Order: structure tokens, then C-alpha cells, then sequence
């Protein structure tokens, strides 16, 4: 049964007003940060840049160490492969002198066997030259 | 976020990519001449994203075809689409990488690495604005494995801002071309865990027990294995290739999917299943399509979703269909299903429809998902790696490429660490 | 002369800007290439939100940014890119990817001086500027990154000038990205002290209001922004014709806001009726008013009945009499409690603008002889920013997602930082409600 | 372009050599001159700028006999006279002469044509090294060539085909020794070797090709198309490819551990004519049957460690992998723990060819099957016993002596073979 | 390995030595006056190994003829194949040995060893590639025995690295009544036990045994017993002289032969058995020459091969015969009589077939064995120089010529651990 109208304002095209049923129940209106700095703005975005810039560097930088292992890989393989390659050509040289030594040693003992042979049939002939001749 | 640059690496790598581009070709209405022979704006729109666009009316895909090996080279150019690739983009050796992953990552690899960066610089720099790339590969080989994932790093290098994408074919005994492949895929899942940002695990175990199982194949061949890739490969690229809301470019996709920097591995499913000579069919409701989301039998990885969680899942509707009864669909699978998706990542699902079905089915979807049960695929490798570098099994071949044992040990224990840490979100609860 | 700058950011803000700016010229009969029939013989309010050219044409006092150019490419090939001068519509040409340390750090930090630039260029064009009014979304990368470095930056250039929000509230229904949640309460964190009275619109509310009221099966962003739109032009009527009350932005914080923090005012829109229906009798202003003390009807989520008004204000447009209104307004009290604070008169302004709703034709809305908006600071809005918080809580407790805003330069510190100052606005709604 | 050099030592060596040029000149249609009116083949035949067509060969032999028929025989305009090597003296049997004594006398000649032959390689991918365990040539002047080529080419392939020797068709009593001198110096220098047992081949040749008393010839032949099946997959372009690498890395787990088992299937004799055709499946059970075995040992009692299958003619995946499958669900046909089964699978459009004249039967379809299996050991003990029996009376002994070698070399050698065995044995065992 | 040198000394060497001579020119169809008149080319193809090509069209042998009596020379002019001999090659002294190997080693033989190495080196130089030497000589008397013993230590010498080959006719009391044939044959044993590689033991005791007990000749002379002499080197040496695979040169033989150094005397052993120039009709059954050739009665030592065993043996067939059946009954004779086969030596019998029979014979068969029962021959040579050096008999004869009786006692000792070293081969057991 009971409602406070307070004309507002009248204009061309509106009209407005305030309509009040009841008044506040608590008496006395109610019961802030500044600005920012545009400074304040970019030492935060720059700070932000520089971390994504920080990151982005640490990620190459792994990568990096990717491509250093795969040329100490492929440097591994050309070692190992070098080093076969050495190992068999001593092993082989070795090889083929020992039993040179070997083929030549047996060659000269059955030479030598042979000319011992030569200097008792000398002998043997020597010994006939006291018995030919020597008598009768 | 226009451009993507696609890497084709390997046999594998080669024949799902070249699959990949007659499959989208057709889609976008281009002929094998690179002419667009279409009937829809809607196939014009987002072109630029796989294509450029050459001397007046042709469309030239942007993609770089590489193998060690020359022969797969001479296979694409003979196959359906072959005359459509730049000439220029063929960067082939001449001595392929032996099924060793070492060759491919170290030694022949690496003397034809510079080659390619080479082509995709010239690609690259042709960009208005590059997303980054897509790789197709296998991780059971030596090239696509090795070479691919030597490739992944040197890309990461000159474009760290972009987003590597990569389709990794993981390897089976089921269907297994080299003896050695569990010490190629662990040595490459090393790499991927680290380098990429998305990765699609397609497994061959999957599509080999789809195949035999579900598509009743006594003996299936690549083919048959290559017809669900590539139905997997066009459903997933969907929402970059056209217009839409929805996981529209490579990094909108990665932060809606990727929760944690080295859970990147995604279990990939689609319906309906269907075999290359099944040109029946007259099926698939909204419902039968959204089932197939918790049905272990559509997925293109070896994993059971009803033995994990799902992190994320995005998931693509093809066809003329009814979206208020997708998204009923979609809620009710849900809601019926909690015990499947973390509670902590709220509202983890994400749906899409495409009007513009792929050709041969009226209506498809696919499904991308996060879950924590890709770990079962993790575990496979890994036991399979383990039985064979226990007694350190065709090991010589690797350190004969200057390799030491010390980086064996190293995949392996990356990998049980992945494996450990999907394990740790399956167990987190939402108590906060 | 009271001129208002109009700045819509993101994919969200431009599309809602599409729908409002197309309204607009509608109402003050305007054609798309800027020619009005200035054949009058009158009220020149228009003038504070479109200026004039040598060639006789009208220009929105208004920049549409993007950090991609796809949305804002469409306004420039559509049917207003007459309308606006190419140098107000800013695009980059990589999207802060739904992240909102990649819009706020790493690309807005490329667009921003630019922007600033245009704003200036408008701002000199303005005898008697009153400030800006800033439409974007909480959820994307753009809405909210770049949203908020823009606010800081006017607020150092423009220092004590009314900043005012059109911002649009995630719905999982029409969510594109996970994590909105995370990009919301970092965005609220960082515009806070920056603006002075912010207008949230909630996606589901919006999207129930389509489905419910104009009969839309699966309501699309055109569908949810004529909608929009007619809520904006509602608020902003009495800016851009010869009014009587929320003449001037200042007294959008004088009449709606008694604290600077508690800044976001709940919007009550009635009536939202199909156009494809059967010929129906014209609501009376009765009908209309009570349809604001319906939640249904609101522009945000929320239970009134769990809060206290601090403020209220009834916006009629049409056909309306002061005599329909007070008796419209009686009724309600013999019914209804509507519980004001111990501090606040329990009571409410009222406006009465005579130019009658505008429709786009073929659109959905039926043109209505009388309707009306109602803007009232209600403690019931906390419960929006609690369900964000939540979420929030929820994901934040495991880190996920969080390396995707580590990784473009943002500190962890500042998700714990933005989710404190929501814990405090949560308690300040609380704190003010008490007696 | 990923060239193979074929090395042909001794009489066996050069023989098989004659066998294997005649058959890859029909195979790829080069006429006994040279001319021929794919591109593979280029990695084992070089062009002249008069077209001709040289095979990527050395042939040498301590004695001229044996290559004099070469440069007299059909194939004399095939290969430059450069390439054909041939000392006045044998190796008499003896593995220190072919070795050391008459060896070393033209060991820089052999090297320095090979340096010649790997001049016009751009892509080598290694050397191929046909010999004999028994002869004097065979056995020694290979060992010292082996070591030599680790010299000049480092870790570049090298493969083998290796005569096993048999009783029936052998020619010295002192074969065991150059077998056990040989296998000791090779090992480490060799990076698998394909061994062909001589009585294995002897029996197939009786059994199904109905040869009363098969010669070298017979053999010869048989042998020849089981090196064109290990070497097509290099020479022509199939449906699939396997290169010198990837031999190594599917069959060879251990580096010791590199000698492959081979098995072809079918030899069917040029009579009857309704004894075929044979099916993909028919074709591949025949390889895990003993009677088609190039060396005589028992599969069944040991275990496979890995496979490759070289399919060549009508052939297609589909089939193949539907035989490899039932080979999988075999319990008799058992695999090590530590492998994942491991099937590296190749295929080649072209059917065998055969020899017109020749004993063999033309298919639509073959196979040759490299299994590395622990059962390959046996053909190892069977000759570690010979040597036993002979070395405890030090019976031959004074012959190598002679020659300069030491009965330590013996010692050494049988250690080898001891520790050989033994990694056989280390390998089956589950872990 | 293509030449060989031939030297004939004494009257025994010159007799078998010109017997081997006309035997092998009419199997290579050369006449007397050195003219080929054969009809097949396979005659010629190894015609190099014991002739020189002259002028045009002739063929003269390889061949020296020596002695220290004149008499001999004029008995090979004037026998039939006598003029087809170099005249220069003829080295024959006035006076000789009587009998005394020392005339022959130290005094008058040592006075003509340089003219013989005068003709010698002239023949060796000659050579492309000189495989070795081939004696013929008796063990009996002073020159074959003495100066040829003598001869073989000169050569060696000059020509270490060769293969040194002898025909060393063993005396018997059956034949000759030399009373010093022992002491002759025990020097001579010594010499050859050090300084030959291979020596045929062909004992006069068997040859008289043979023509009397088998041929039925009452009183046998020396053409009876050269007859089977001529048999055995024509059958021991067609290996050498006929393209084959086994034993194709004196080193390979020596190789698969001797097992010991000083284990080098082979018991040669022929079937048929036959008289001279006597028909025939009825040739030999392969299974006939199988058993027969290892008979007892068929070897050309007065050994029982059933007394040993067997370290080696090689076996060449003759004539138009099965293959097959020639290894069927020639595994079945070694798997029916394994005691006799030494188990330590692994494939020991080695076989081999010429098509072209020996004239007289359609088919025929050789035995070349290395036996321990070949110790029975030197046992028999022991005693009878023992009954006689223990009583100093006839010693004057040699201490005359300068020797000591140390030599004699050094000989004897040698001989007597040849022996031992044979006993202690037969009783050695594989295990
Ligand atoms: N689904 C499917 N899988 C394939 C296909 N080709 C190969 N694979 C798989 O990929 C692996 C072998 O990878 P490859 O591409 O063949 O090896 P590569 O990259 O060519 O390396 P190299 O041949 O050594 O130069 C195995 O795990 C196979 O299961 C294919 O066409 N389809
Ligand atoms: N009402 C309405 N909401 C929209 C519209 N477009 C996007 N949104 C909502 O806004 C949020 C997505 O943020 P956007 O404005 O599209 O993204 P953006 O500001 O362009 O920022 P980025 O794309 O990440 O660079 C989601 O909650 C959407 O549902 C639109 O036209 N109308
Ligand atoms: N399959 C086969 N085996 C052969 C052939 N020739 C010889 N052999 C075998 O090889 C071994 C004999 O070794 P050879 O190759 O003939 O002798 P070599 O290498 O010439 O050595 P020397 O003659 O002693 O200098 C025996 O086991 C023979 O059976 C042949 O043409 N084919
Ligand atoms: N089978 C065989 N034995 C013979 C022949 N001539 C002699 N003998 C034997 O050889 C020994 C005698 O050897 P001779 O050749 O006569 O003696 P020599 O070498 O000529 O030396 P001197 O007469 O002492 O100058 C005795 O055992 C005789 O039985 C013969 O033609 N055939
Ligand atoms: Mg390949
Ligand atoms: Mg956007
Ligand atoms: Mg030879
Ligand atoms: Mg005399």
C-alpha cells in the first residue's frame, strides 16, 4: 500500500524515475588502487619475454649437445674401424714372418744335415787312402 | 596458422603417406594431375593447409617423400597419385638402412639428413604463416625409425616454434618385417617422447587383429592394414582441413589434447570398420557411431580404454546427421562411462561435425584420445626389447655403427618411466 | 556530444560486434554502406557511437582486433566492410592458440602499440569522450589475453576514463578449449581494478534461452549473438537516442555499482519470443516486468533467490506508460521478497525509452511492441565465478595444462595469484551480503 | 650403385663360379660374349663402351688347370684376362702352402686386381667369397685373402660360400685340418658364411634328381641355383628386396654365431612332368624338412634363432604370409625365448632358370630358406672329431710343420672350434 | 706340378727302369723311335710329365740311365724302346761296385755322381714347374743301393723343396745268393728312411712267391719277376700321368699317404696276377678286383696286410667299369674288414677310376698301402744282417773302402726303431 516516486528526468525520447518500497533497514551510506605504470606494465612483460627467451635457449642447447654425440658416434665408428684395420695388419705381419723364420730355420737344418753327410764321406774316402795304396 | 609441411620417411612412411594423399585428394575434389575437379567451395576453402597452389589452375601437395633406398621412390611415382607430387621433393640414397636404427640415426641417415632439410627449408620458406609438420613413419625399420626421428631433432632445431605431428607405426610380431624391430621402436619412442608435440600411434597389432577379427581376414596383407590408416589418417586431419570450431590448426589441437609435456601419445579410433572389398554396407546410426568410443575393437592401438583413463578426447563426426543428437549422444556416453574419463579435467570431450562424409560410408567418425591405458602399449614393446637385450641379441650390429650400450639402457628406461607416469595419472584422484 | 569507442577483441568480440553494429544501423537507420537518409527535420545521439565523413557517410567509433585475420576477413569482404575504414579493423596472423600467456606475452606484445594507435585516432576525433566499451570472450587466447593487456595499457593512457565489458562466459556446450577455465580466471585477475562495470554473458544461458524460447534445436554463435546483440542495444539505447536514465557511462557505475570490485551486474531480458509462430496477443507491461524476476530469463546462471540486491534498474522500450510500470512494480512486492542489503533502499530506478525494439528481419526474434531489460547487482552472480573456480581447482591441483603457459613466459605464481584475488571477490560477495 | 664383388678360390671356388655366371647370363640375358640386347643386374656386371656386359669377379687358383678352361671354354669373351688368376703350384692339400709357401707369391697380384674391380664401385656393398674347407687353395689362400681384404676394405661385408667336405667326393685325408685351420682364421673376419655340405647336396642329387654317382657338375648346378636364389634379391627388382646389410642384421645375432642353414624347395628331376605345380605353401613346409637341407644336420633337436625366406617366380605376399602363419602354429619347429620369431621375407618375379641340358625340372615357383639354427653345430662337432682323432697322434702334423706353421696354430684353431661349439650350446638355452 | 725326373741305377734299376719305359710309351701311343701314333687325345694331355717334346712330331723320356758297369748301357741300346733314350743321358763308369754299396756310395759311385748331376741338372732346368724325382734301384747291390742312395742325398741338396720318389727292389735269398744283399739293403733303408718322401717296397721274396706259387713257374728269372714290376709302376703311376682328381701329383700323393715322416714305404699290391706275354680271355669282376687287389698273394712285399693295419690307402681301378658299383664293393671291403683299418685316420682309402686299361688287360686294379705290416719286409732284412754283423762277416769288404763299423750299427738301430715305430702306429687304439 505504499510506494515513494521520484521524478528522475524527462527527455525527448525517455522518461525516467525512481520507484522506492522500502527505505535502507541501516541508516548511513555503505558500511582504491593506483594506476598502473606503463613501467611497471613492461618490466613484467619484458621479465615474461625474457624466460619464454631463456627457455627456448636451454632447448637448443640440449639439441646441441644432441649433435655433438652423434658426430663422437660417427667418430667411435671411424676409431673402432681403424683400429680393426691396424690390429690385422700386425697380427698378419706377424704372422707371415714367423713362419718365414720358421720355413727357414727347418730348410737350413736339413741343408745343413746333408753337407754333414759330404764331410764324413771325405772322411770315409780319407780312411780307404790309408788302406789303398798304403800297403801291399 | 595456414601451412603444414608433410615428411613421408621410409617404406612404411611412404606407402601410408602416399595413401593419405590420394585419400584427401579425392576428398578435396583434386585428380591425379593436380586439377580441381570439385562441386563444393566448402572443398577450396582451407586447400592452402596440404596444398599449393602452382601455375594457374593445378594444386601441388606439400609434401617431401624420403628413403634411403630408391625403390619406393620409383613405387610412388607408379602409383594412383604418383604424377601429382613436386619432382623435386623425391630425396632418395642409395643404400638403404639395413632394418637398423643406428644406420638410419647415425651413419647413412645422417649423409642424407641435410638433403631434405634442404627441400623442407624451400617449402617452409614458401609459408605465410607455417603451423608446422606432420611425419608418416614406422618406428620398426631403419629409415622412417632412425632417419625419421634424426629428421624430428634437425627440425626441432631450425623451427623450435612450430609443431612436430608425427603417425608412428609401431611394430608386431604379427605382422613383422625384421627380427630387430623392439630395439628400433624403443630407441625411436625415446626420441618421440622427447622431440614431438603430437603423436598418433598406429599400431600394426591393432590393425592386424581388426582385420582377422573384426573384417573376418584369414591372411591380411598391408593393404588391408594401409585401408584403416588411412580412413584414421583422413578422419583425424579432418578438423584442420576444413572449416571449423574445433582443433582447427596443430597447436589448438596439442592444447586441448596434451595436459602434460610427455603424454602426446594418441589412441586413435574410428567407425565403422570396414575392409577395402566390403563395398556393401547401408548401416551406422548415431548412437552405433558414438558406442564405438569404449569399444577396444576400434581402436588403431593395442589398448584396451576400459583398462585406463582418458586425459582428453577429441572426437569427429562425418556426415549429413542430426548435432543435437551427436551432443545427446556424446553427454549420455559420458555420463554412462565416468569411471573411463579423470574427473579433474573437466568437460575433457570435444566433438566436431563435418558435413562432407569420406567416400564409400554416408556417415564416420573417428576419435582421438589421451588415455592412460596407451601404456599397454609401451609395456609391449618393452618386454619384447627386454627379452632380446638381456642377451644382448643382434647388439653388435648397433655398436658396430659406433653406438654404446649405455644408450640401449637409456630408451628402455625413458620408455618404463612414460609407462610409469600414465600409471600415476590413472591412479590421480580428483580429492584436490 | 558523449562519444563512446566501441573495442570488440577475439573471434567472440567480433562476431558479437557483427550482430550489435548491424542492430545499430537498423535502429538509427542506417544502409551498410554508411548513407542514412540525414534527410531529418532532430535527435543526433547516434553521433556518440558513429561519426561523420566529407562524403556524408556514418562510421561505428569502433576497432575490431584479432590476432588472426580469418573473422575479422569476413567483415572486410561482407556486407558492412562499407561500413567501417579499413584501418579500425587490426589482424595478426597467429592466434594465441586458446592460451592466455601466449595473447597477454608473447603475440599481443606485436599488435598492441598499433591498437593503441587506432584507439588514439578515434579518441581525437571525440569532443567529450566518455570512455570504451570492450566485447570479448573469458575462453579464448585472444578474449582473454589480449583483453586484459589492452585494459592495463588504456588505463594508463586514458587514466580515470570508464571502461566498460561485454564479456562472454564459457559454456562446456559451445566450448572449444579445455582451458577456458584457466584463461577466465586470469583474465578476471588482470582487468579486476581496470574496469568499471562488466556485463557477463553465459553461453548456456544464452543457448537455453534459443532452445527454450525461439524454439532453435541447436543454437549456432549467429543465433546466440542477435540474441546478444539485443541485450547490448538494450544497455546501450539511452547512450545513442535522447534518454533519461544511463545517459552517460559514469552513471552505469553510479546507479549499478557500490563497490569498485563487486562491478558485474546480472541482465534480465524480456520478451524473447519466436518469429515463426502463430499471431499471438502483445504482452503487457505486467507480463514483461514479471518476466524479470524469472531466472529463466536472465543472461547468467545463477539463483537470485540465493543473494541480495545492491541495485536495480528496469529498462523499458516501446510502448510503455510510468502509470503500467509502478503497478507492475507493486504487484511484485505483494508476492515476491526481492531482498535488497540493510545499507540499500529497497526500491528501483526506471527508464522509459520510447524507440521501440528493433529485429534484424528474417531473424529469429519476433518484432514485440514493448520490451525490457533489467540490470541488477546481485550477490547470486558469485555463484558463476564458484562454478569457474571449481574448474579451475580441479585442474590446477595436478598442473595440467599449465607447461602451455609456462612455456610462452608466464610465472606458476600467477595462477596462484589470479585464483587468490577470485577467492577474495568470492569472500567480498559474501562479506557484502552478511546483514 | 650397390656393387658385389664375387671372389672364386681353388678348384671348388672356381668351379661354382663357372656354375653361378652361366646361370645369372640366363637370367639376365647376356649372351657367352658379353652382349645383351630391369637394371639390377648392373650390381654384378659392369658395362664397356661397347656394351658389353663383365661380370664384377676375380677367379683364383694356386695351379692353371682348372681357370684354363675358363679362358678356353664357352664364357672365355665374358671376363678381361686380368681377372682370371693363376699361379704354376698347388697348395698340395695343405692349408700352409695355400696360405704361406705358394700364397704369399701372389697374394699382391689377387689384391690389386680387386683394388681395380672396387675403383668402378660407387656403392660397394662388399664381397662375396666362394671356396672349399678341403683344398689347399680353398682352405688357406682364403684365410690370407679374408685377413688381407680387412686390411684394404676395414668392416665392408664380406660373405662366404663355403664347401663343407664329404667322404664321397673328397680328394685328401688331411680335409678336416684345412677345414678347422680355416674356420679358425676366417672367423673373425667373416661376416656370414653360407656352408654347403657336399654329401647333403650328393644325396639331393641322387634321391631327387635320380643320379646314379652325381660329379661336380651335378653339384655344381644345384648349388649355383640355390647362390642365384641368396643373390637375386640384389640382381633384380621383386615385390621384395634384401641387400648384404640386411642378410647380416636378420640372420646373424652374435658375431661367431653367422653361419645360416639354406634349403630349396622343389628340385624335381627333368622327368615325369605331373610332379608339380607345387603351391606357396607345399613350397615353404619343404624347408623345414631335412631332406632339402644343404648341410646335413637335425633341426628338430635344435632351435631357430632366425629366417629369411627368398621366394622367386609366381609368388605373392598374400600367400606367403598365409604359409608363415601355419609355420608359426608349428610346436616341432622351436625358436629361442630371446626373439621376437623374426621372418624376413623376400620376393622376386622371376621364375628359376635352368641350364637347357640340365637335370633340374622348370618351376613356376621356388624357395630358398637361411635359417640361423643351433642344429648347424652338428656339421661343426662332426668335423671337431676328425680333427681329434687325426691331432692326437699328430698324424699330417710334420706337413704343416714343414711349411713353417706350428703345431700351436693347431691348438689355437681347435680352442676356436671348442669355444664355437660351446656358444652353439650358450645360445639354445632359455634365459 | 707338371715334369718329374727319372733315374735308373744299377742292372736292377736299368732292367725295371727300361721295362716302365716300354710299358707307359705304348699306353701314350709312342713308339720306339718317339713317335705318337696313338688314337686319343687323352693320351697326350699329361704326356709332359714324364717326356720332352723335340724336334717337331718326338717324344723322348725324362730319363737318366746310370751305372758303374758299362754292360748294362749296351743291354737298354739294344732292347726293344732302347734307341727312343737320350744318348747324352747314358752315364755309365768301367768298372763296378761288386756288390759293396761302399764302392757305390763313397769310392767309384761317389767318382761318377757328377757327371749323372751333370745330366740331372740339365733335365731340371728344363722344367716349367718340376714336381720331383722317381728312382728304380735295387737295395742288394752296390750301385743301385750305394751310388742311387747317394744320388738321392746329392739331388735333395740342390733340390730341397721337391718331392724325392722311389722303386727300391728289397733282396731276397730266393733270388740271389749275394751273401751281402742285408748289409747293402740295411745302409741303404737308412738312407731312405731320411732322405726319401715316398718309396714302393717292391721285395724280390714276394715277386719270386708270386711267379712261383700263383704263375706255376718252377724256376722264375728276372723277365718273370719284371713283369709284375712293370704292372705295379705302370698301375701306381697312371694318377700321374691320365687327367684325375686324386693323388694327380707326387706331393698331394705324400700328402694323403704319409701320415709320419719317416713312415714312407709302401706295400704296392696289383690283380690280375699273370705271366708273361700271356693271353687272357676272362677280365676280372669288379667285386674280383676289389677282393683280390688286397689279397695277400697280390702284394709286391712278403707282408700278410691281415698282420697290420692299414694308416692309408689308395686304390685305382682300370678298364670300363661302373662307378658305382667300384665304390659299393669298395666301402663294403673297409666296413667288412674295419680291423684292419686304422680307426684314428678318418676316410683313409682313397679311389680312383681310369677308363684306359693297361695292355693285356680289359680291366685290372692297384693297391699302393701304407701298413704297419709292412714292418714284417724290415724285420726279415734285420735278422739276416744280424745272423751275419754278429759274427763281423764280410766286414772287410767295407771298413776296406774307409768305413767304420759304427755305420753298420747306426743303420741297424734305425731300421730296428722303423720297426718299433710301425708296431707302436698298428697298436695305437682312436678311443
Ligand atoms: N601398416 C603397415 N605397416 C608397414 C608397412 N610397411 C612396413 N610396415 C611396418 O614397418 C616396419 C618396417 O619399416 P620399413 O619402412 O619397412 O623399414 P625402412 O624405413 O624402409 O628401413 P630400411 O628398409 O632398412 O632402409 C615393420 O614394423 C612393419 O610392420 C605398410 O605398408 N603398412
Ligand atoms: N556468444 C558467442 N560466443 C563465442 C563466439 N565465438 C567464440 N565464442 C566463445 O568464446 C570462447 C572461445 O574464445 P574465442 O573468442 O573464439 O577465441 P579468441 O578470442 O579469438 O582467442 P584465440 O582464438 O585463442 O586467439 C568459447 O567459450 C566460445 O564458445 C561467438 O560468436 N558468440
Ligand atoms: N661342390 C664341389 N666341390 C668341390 C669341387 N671341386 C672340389 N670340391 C671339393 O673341394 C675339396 C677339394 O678342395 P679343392 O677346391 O678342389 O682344392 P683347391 O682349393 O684347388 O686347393 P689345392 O688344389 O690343394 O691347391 C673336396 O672336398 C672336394 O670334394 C666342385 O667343383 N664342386
Ligand atoms: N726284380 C729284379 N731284381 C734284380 C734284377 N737285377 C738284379 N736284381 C736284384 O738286385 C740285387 C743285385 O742288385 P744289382 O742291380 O745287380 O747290383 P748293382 O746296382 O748293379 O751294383 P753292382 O753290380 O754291385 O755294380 C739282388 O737282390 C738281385 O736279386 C732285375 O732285373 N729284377
Ligand atoms: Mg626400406
Ligand atoms: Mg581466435
Ligand atoms: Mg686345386
Ligand atoms: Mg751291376
Amino acid at each position: 500500500a505504499d510506494m515513494e516516486v521520484i521524478e528522475l528526468n524527462k527527455a525527448t525520447s525517455g522518461q525516467s524515475w525512481e520507484v522506492i518500497l522500502k527505505p535502507p533497514s541501516f541508516d548511513g551510506v555503505p558500511e582504491r588502487r593506483r594506476d598502473p605504470s606503463l613501467e611497471e606494465i613492461q618490466k613484467k612483460l619484458e621479465a615474461a619475454e625474457e624466460r619464454r627467451k631463456y627457455q627456448e635457449a636451454e632447448l637448443l642447447k640440449h639439441l646441441a649437445e644432441k649433435r655433438e654425440h652423434e658426430r663422437e658416434v660417427i667418430q667411435k665408428a671411424i676409431e673402432e674401424n681403424n683400429n680393426f684395420i691396424k690390429m690385422a695388419k700386425e697380427k698378419l705381419a706377424q704372422k707371415m714372418e714367423s713362419n718365414k723364420e720358421n720355413r727357414e730355420a727347418h730348410l737350413a737344418a736339413m741343408l745343413e744335415r746333408l753337407q754333414e753327410k759330404d764331410k764324413h764321406a771325405e772322411e770315409v774316402r780319407k780312411n780307404k787312402e790309408l788302406k789303398e795304396e798304403a800297403s801291399r | 596458422m595456414r601451412e603444414i609441411v608433410h615428411i613421408q620417411a621410409g617404406q612404411c612412411g611412404n606407402q601410408i603417406g602416399a595413401k593419405f594423399w590420394e585419400v584427401i585428394s579425392d576428398e578435396h575434389g583434386i585428380d591425379p594431375t593436380g586439377s580441381y575437379h570439385g562441386d563444393s567451395d566448402l572443398q577450396l576453402e582451407r586447400i592452402n593447409v596440404y596444398y599449393n597452389e602452382a601455375t594457374g589452375n593445378k594444386y601441388v601437395p606439400r609434401a617431401i617423400l624420403v628413403d634411403l633406398e630408391p625403390g619406393t621412390m620409383d613405387s610412388v611415382r607408379s602409383g594412383p597419385f604418383g604424377q601429382i607430387f613436386r619432382p623435386d621433393n623425391f630425396v632418395f640414397g642409395q643404400s638403404g638402412a639395413g632394418n637398423n636404427w643406428a644406420k638410419g640415426h647415425y651413419t647413412e641417415g645422417a649423409e642424407l639428413v641435410d638433403s631434405v632439410l634442404d627441400v623442407v627449408r624451400k617449402e617452409s620458406e614458401s609459408c605465410d604463416c607455417l603451423q608446422g609438420f606432420q611425419l608418416t613413419h614406422s618406428l620398426g625399420g631403419g629409415t622412417g625409425s632412425g632417419m625419421g626421428t634424426l629428421l624430428i631433432s634437425k627440425i626441432r632445431e631450425e623451427y623450435p616454434d612450430r609443431i612436430m605431428n608425427t603417425f608412428s607405426v609401431m611394430p608386431s610380431p604379427k605382422v613383422s618385417d625384421t627380427v630387430v624391430e623392439p630395439y628400433n621402436a624403443t630407441l625411436s619412442v625415446h626420441q618421440l617422447v622427447e622431440n614431438t608435440d603430437e603423436t598418433y600411434s598406429i599400431d600394426n597389432e591393432a590393425l592386424y587383429d581388426i582385420c582377422f577379427r573384426t573384417l573376418k581376414l584369414t591372411t591380411p596383407t598391408y593393404g588391408d592394414l594401409n585401408h584403416l590408416v588411412s580412413a584414421t589418417m583422413s578422419g583425424v586431419t579432418t578438423c584442420l582441413r576444413f572449416p571449423g570450431q574445433l582443433n582447427a590448426d596443430l597447436r589448438k589441437l596439442a592444447v586441448n589434447m596434451v595436459p602434460f609435456p610427455r603424454l602426446h601419445f594418441f589412441m586413435p579410433g574410428f567407425a565403422p570398420l570396414t575392409s577395402r572389398g566390403s563395398q556393401q554396407y547401408r548401416a551406422l546410426t548415431v548412437p552405433e557411431l558414438t558406442q564405438q568410443m569404449f569399444d577396444s575393437k576400434n581402436m588403431m592401438a593395442a589398448c584396451d580404454p576400459r583398462h585406463g583413463r582418458y586425459l582428453t578426447v577429441a572426437t569427429i563426426f562425418r556426415g549429413r546427421m542430426s548435432m543435437k543428437e551427436v551432443d545427446e549422444q556424446m553427454l549420455n556416453i559420458q555420463n554412462k562411462n565416468s569411471s573411463y574419463f579423470v574427473e579433474w579435467i573437466p568437460n575433457n570431450v570435444k566433438t566436431a561435425v563435418c558435413d562432407i562424409p569420406p567416400r564409400g560410408l554416408k556417415m564416420s567418425s573417428t576419435f582421438i584420445g589421451n588415455s592412460t591405458a596407451i601404456q599397454e602399449l609401451f609395456k609391449r614393446i618393452s618386454e619384447q626389447f627386454t627379452a632380446m637385450f638381456r642377451r644382448k641379441a643382434f647388439l653388435h650390429w648397433y655398436t658396430g655403427e659406433g653406438m654404446d650400450e649405455m644408450e640401449f639402457t637409456e630408451a628402455e628406461s625413458n620408455m618404463n618411466d612414460l609407462v610409469s607416469e600414465y600409471q600415476q595419472y590413472q591412479d590421480a584422484t580428483a580429492d584436490e | 556530444m558523449r562519444e563512446c569507442i566501441s573495442i570488440h577483441v577475439g573471434q567472440a568480440g567480433v562476431q558479437i560486434g557483427n550482430a550489435c553494429w548491424e542492430l545499430y544501423c537498423l535502429e538509427h537507420g542506417i544502409q551498410p554502406d554508411g548513407q542514412m537518409p540525414s534527410d531529418k527535420t532532430g535527435d543526433d545521439s547516434f553521433n556518440t557511437f558513429f561519426s561523420e565523413t566529407g562524403a556524408g557517410k556514418h562510421v561505428p567509433r569502433a576497432v575490431f582486433v584479432d590476432l588472426e585475420p580469418t573473422v575479422i576477413d569476413e567483415v572486410r569482404t561482407g556486407t558492412y566492410r562499407q561500413l567501417f575504414h579499413p584501418e579500425q579493423l587490426i589482424t595478426g596472423k597467429e592466434d594465441a592458440a586458446n592460451n592466455y600467456a601466449r595473447g597477454h606475452y608473447t603475440i599481443g606484445k606485436e599488435i598492441i602499440d598499433l591498437v593503441l594507435d587506432r584507439i588514439r585516432k578515434l579518441a581525437d576525433q571525440c569532443t567529450g569522450l566518455q570512455g570504451f566499451l570492450v566485447f570479448h570472450s573469458f575462453g579464448g587466447g585472444t578474449g582473454s589475453g589480449f583483453t586484459s593487456l589492452l585494459m592495463e595499457r588504456l588505463s594508463v593512457d586514458y587514466g580515470k576514463k570508464s571502461k566498460l565489458e561485454f564479456s562472454i562466459y564459457p559454456a562446456p556446450q559451445v566450448s572449444t578449449a579445455v582451458v577456458e577455465p584457466y584463461n577466465s580466471i586470469l583474465t578476471t585477475h588482470t582487468t579486476l581494478e581496470h574496469s568499471d562495470c562488466a556485463f557477463m554473458v553465459d553461453n548456456e544461458a544464452i543457448y537455453d534461452i534459443c532452445r527454450r524460447n525461439l524454439d532453435i534445436e541447436r543454437p549456432t554463435y549467429t543465433n546466440l549473438n542477435r540474441l546478444i546483440s539485443q541485450i547490448v542495444s538494450s544497455i546501450t539505447a539511452s547512450l545513442r537516442f535522447d534518454g533519461a536514465l544511463n545517459v552517460d557511462l559514469t552513471e552505469f557505475q553510479t546507479n549499478l555499482v557500490p563497490y569498485p570490485r563487486i562491478h558485474f551486474p546480472l541482465a534480465t531480458y524480456a520478451p524473447v519470443i519466436s518469429a515463426e509462430k502463430a499471431y499471438h496477443e502483445q504482452l503487457s507491461v505486467a507480463e514483461i516486468t514479471n518476466a524479470c524476476f524469472e531466472p529463466a530469463n536472465q543472461m547468467v546462471k545463477c539463483d537470485p533467490r540465493h543473494g541480495k540486491y545492491m541495485a536495480c534498474c528496469l529498462l523499458y522500450r516501446g510502448d510503455v506508460v510510468p502509470k503500467d510500470v509502478n503497478a507492475a512494480i507493486a504487484t511484485i512486492k505483494t508476492k515476491r521478497s526481492i531482498q535488497f542489503v540493510d545499507w540499500c533502499p529497497t526500491g528501483f530506478k526506471v527508464g522509459i525509452n520510447y524507440q521501440p525494439p528493433t529485429v534484424v528481419p528474417g531473424g529469429d526474434l519476433a518484432k514485440v511492441q514493448r520490451a525490457v531489460c533489467m540490470l541488477s547487482n546481485t550477490t547470486a552472480i558469485a555463484e558463476a565465478w564458484a562454478r569457474l573456480d571449481h574448474k579451475f581447482d580441479l585442474m590446477y591441483a595436478k598442473r595440467a595444462f599449465v607447461h602451455w603457459y609456462v612455456g610462452e613466459g608466464m610465472e606458476e605464481g600467477e595462477f596462484s595469484e589470479a585464483r587468490e584475488d577470485m577467492a577474495a571477490l568470492e569472500k567480498d560477495y559474501e562479506e557484502v551480503g552478511v546483514d
